[PDB]
RNA sequence: AUUAGGGUUCGAUUCCGGAGAGGGAGCCUGAGAAAUAGCUACCACUUCUACGGAGGGCAGCAGGCGCGCAAAUUGCCCAAUGUCAAAACAAAACGAUGAGGCAGCGAAAAGAAAUAGAGUUGUCUUGUCAUUUCAAUGGGGGAUAUUUAAACCCAUCCAAUAUCGAGUAACAAUUGGAGGACAAGUCUGGUGCCAGCACCCGCGGUAAUUCCAGCUCCAAAAGCGUAUAUUAA
């Protein structure tokens, strides 16, 4: 055992341009040998960044990733966008409120069914 | 309600509860491979009768059936990946000739302790429980894993583990910390 | 007559079970049984002479 | 089928006998069917004559076959 | 001796079926004389209000007195003797007091010295009476 | 489910089919209903009222009350699977959905799997006993974090400059048994045909292999008894 810094790398699989939906699909998987925990996402995305030359690392959308049984790996699944304007267009809103740019919270369900019930009563401009 | 999830029971108990010959076979098998209780030689009791419930069926057919042809050189194939049967022995008649020992030989815990990683059955059950020991690279914390003959090269200590290429163990580290404090 | 109800639990005298140093559990007991049984007319209980 | 029964008018009651196989003794049944047929006039058949019947639409409560042919 | 015949199966049909009758277990089991005089109704356990401490003599030759006691069950309304199982836990019983009634293990059939008791307590006031001996739970109120 | 084979038995319950929406009837609209979170009437039950009057249908989901031997949260969410619909997603601009999913409770059942491992010296080759020394690991505490709709589990880690922790490892395994069937005591106290055990045969009336206890031993083991059905026997 030497002790040395540890370093991530990355590796994709499955790789598909989905011109479709204006981004590139693929499984990443994150080799870690020395690293203490699970290497979060920010990371992942910048190595991303820099390994595809996507010129923003926003345009990166990561998601599911699974550590494998007793360490060094972790899989999981990513997007490149291209542009962050797509991005923001087709990402799902819980993913985009992950990365920072999401819609805030609706009011909870039981306060909307409870005032759509109220109003199933009244008429006109009451309602 | 409405989940398709199969599940299965892998052993049943035997039919006479308190047979002196059965107990003392079995308790010698326990003793021998550091088993933990008797379920896991029900467990191989019921591999091996589902084995040779489906030679028998196929021996039962004519050498030339398709189903005997197909499920034969999968039956014997599997054997012999497994370490169960030797590679001199290819005929369906010797799948019936399996007893316990020749899968509880198969076992990781026998195959550490008999590869000489382990001083003995009892402190290679512990070793594998420990994460300790590896099979091509993967880290397996299971005693019942059964090697296949391929991958029997390809046990060695983790690479995480202290006794592999890995940080100290606990007892080095508490004492440390102790010693930094102290 | 329902008088004499647990008359023998309760003529019995209390005697408290001894303090003893645990036994293993689990793989190693059966390795202690193991280890007693073999490698070692057989009496499991065979106890001193009384009359 | 066999003509059972020619006492309605316009229509016969033939008769299927047939063995039905019982699996736990290995062995079979005598059993029939009786089914009402309409015959028409072009055939004159009598009790015992086998028939060639042919499904059509329903023609009453209990007639769901037709007369198409008798064999003596 | 039998029939035989290849199309015979109508008599040994018709023969197997008079003849299962003639099974006790099988004409109880398709029968509900049984059920109907079973105060439990076919279940496995029964609950019941204690109505009186009994002392029910052993039949020869033992000699004992096993303490039973009377019970009348709540979906019924039917009185049944139920023995008490083990060693003075009769003072675990009162009068109005609700216990769990279990049969006694020959499904109906007098068990033991006991005369013609086929029930035993096995929990009173919603505690386990076998706790209770072993004193692993306390009497509640 | 059980099963050599033949059979025996269960199927309210996820999928398909049918039927019902307290009990009956009748009907409108509509492509489709004899619809019930549609209407009409009667019966039973029942709610509000200012007494003139007006309502109700959980065998939907949660929840109650009863009934019973007997069966969870008045939780979170539409992220996934779908359905409907004027509807792709986004942009002041987020469709509904107790279908469904996710958590809580949950020893029905199923899978894996801890409660220690290596020696040291001495004592009575192996094997006991004492002590005595090394490591190792989880249970658990946490996190740059990961997961997730969000949380929670599971996985990863206890430095990558830099991260908590077993010795009585008190982090202490139980459930039944020890005459026979049936594995395991001709042990020691107590009781004395009493108390009690005992599925059956039987034990107990002063020296109990069977009760109540203690010790020791046996079987299965995170499981083990009991009752009632059922299959084999
Ligand atoms: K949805
Ligand atoms: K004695
Ligand atoms: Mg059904
Ligand atoms: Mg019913
Ligand atoms: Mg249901
Ligand atoms: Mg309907
Ligand atoms: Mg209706
Ligand atoms: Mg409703
Ligand atoms: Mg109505
Ligand atoms: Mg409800
Ligand atoms: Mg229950
Ligand atoms: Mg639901
Ligand atoms: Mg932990
Ligand atoms: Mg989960
Ligand atoms: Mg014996
Ligand atoms: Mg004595
Ligand atoms: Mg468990």
């Amino acid at each position: 055992f030497q002790k040395k810094k540890a370093e991530v790398c990355i590796r994709t699989s499955q790789f598909k341009v989905n011109k479709l939906l204006n981004r590139k699909q693929f499984i990443v998987e994150v080799n870690h040998p020395h690293w203490c925990g699970t290497v979060p996402t920010q990371l992942i995305r910048k190595k991303l960044a820099t390994l595809y030359k996507v010129p923003d690392a926003s345009q990166v959308s990561l998601f599911g990733f699974k550590t494998k049984f007793g360490g060094g790996k972790t899989t999981g699944f990513g997007l490149i966008y291209d542009d962050l304007a797509s991005l923001k267009r087709f990402e799902p809103n819980y993913r985009k409120t992950r990365m920072g740019f999401g819609k805030a919270r609706l009011p909870a369900r039981k306060s909307v069914k409870e005032r759509r019930n109220r109003n199933k009563k009244l008429r006109g401009k009451a309602k | 309600m409405r989940n398709y999830n199969n599940f299965n029971r892998v052993w049943k108990a035997p039919r006479r509860p308190f047979e002196k010959e059965r107990l003392d076979r079995e308790m010698k098998l326990c003793g021998q491979y550091g088993l933990r209780c008797k379920r896991e030689i029900w467990r191989v009791n019921m591999t091996l009768s589902k084995m040779r419930r489906t030679a028998r069926l196929l021996l039962t057919l004519p050498e030339n059936h398709p189903r005997r042809l197909l499920e034969g050189s999968a039956i014997m194939r599997r054997c012999h990946e497994y370490g169960f049967l030797d590679e001199e022995k290819d005929k369906l008649d010797y799948v019936l000739s399996l007893t316990v020992p020749d899968i509880l030989e198969r076992r990781l815990q026998t195959i550490v302790f008999k590869a000489g990683l382990a001083k003995s059955v009892h402190h290679a059950r512990v070793l594998i429980q420990q994460r300790h020991i590896a099979v091509a690279k993967q880290i397996v914390t299971i005693p019942s894993f059964i090697v296949r003959v391929s991958s029997e090269r390809h046990i060695a200590f983790a690479d995480a583990s202290p006794f592999g290429n890995g940080r100290t163990g606990r007892v080095k580290r508490v004492r440390a910390k102790a010693a930094k404090r102290h | 007559s329902l008088a004499r109800a647990g008359k023998v639990k309760n003529q019995t005298p209390k005697v408290a079970k001894q303090e003893k140093p645990k036994q293993p559990r689990g793989r190693a007991l059966k390795r202690l049984k193991y280890t007693r049984r073999f490698l070692s007319k057989v009496h499991m209980n065979k106890q001193p002479p009384g009359k | 089928g066999v003509v059972h029964s020619t006492k309605m008018h316009r229509t016969i009651i033939i008769r299927r006998n047939y063995l039905h196989f019982i699996k736990k003794y290995q062995r079979y049944q005598k059993r029939h069917k009786s089914l009402a047929v309409h015959c028409s006039p072009a055939f004159d058949p009598k009790q015992g004559d086998e028939v060639v019947i042919g499904q059509c639409r329903p023609l009453s409560k209990t007639i769901r076959y037709n007369v198409l042919e008798v064999v003596s | 001796t039998k029939t035989n015949g290849q199309n015979a199966a109508r008599k040994l049909v018709r023969l197997r079926c008079r003849n299962r009758w003639a099974d006790k277990g099988w004409k109880r089991a398709h029968t509900f004389s049984a059920r109907k005089a079973n105060p439990f109704g076919g279940s496995s356990h029964a609950k019941g209000i204690v109505l009186e401490k009994i002392g029910v003599g052993a039949k020869q030759p033992n000699s004992a007195i096993r303490k039973c006691v009377r019970v009348q069950l709540i979906k019924n309304d039917k009185k049944i003797i139920a023995f008490v199982p083990n060693d003075g836990c009769l003072h675990f019983i009162e009068e109005n007091d609700e216990v769990l009634v279990s049969g006694f293990g020959r499904s109906g059939h007098a068990v033991g010295d006991i005369p013609g008791v086929r029930f035993k307590i096995v929990k009173v006031s919603n505690v386990g009476l076998y706790a209770l001996y072993r004193q692993k739970k306390e009497k509640p109120r």
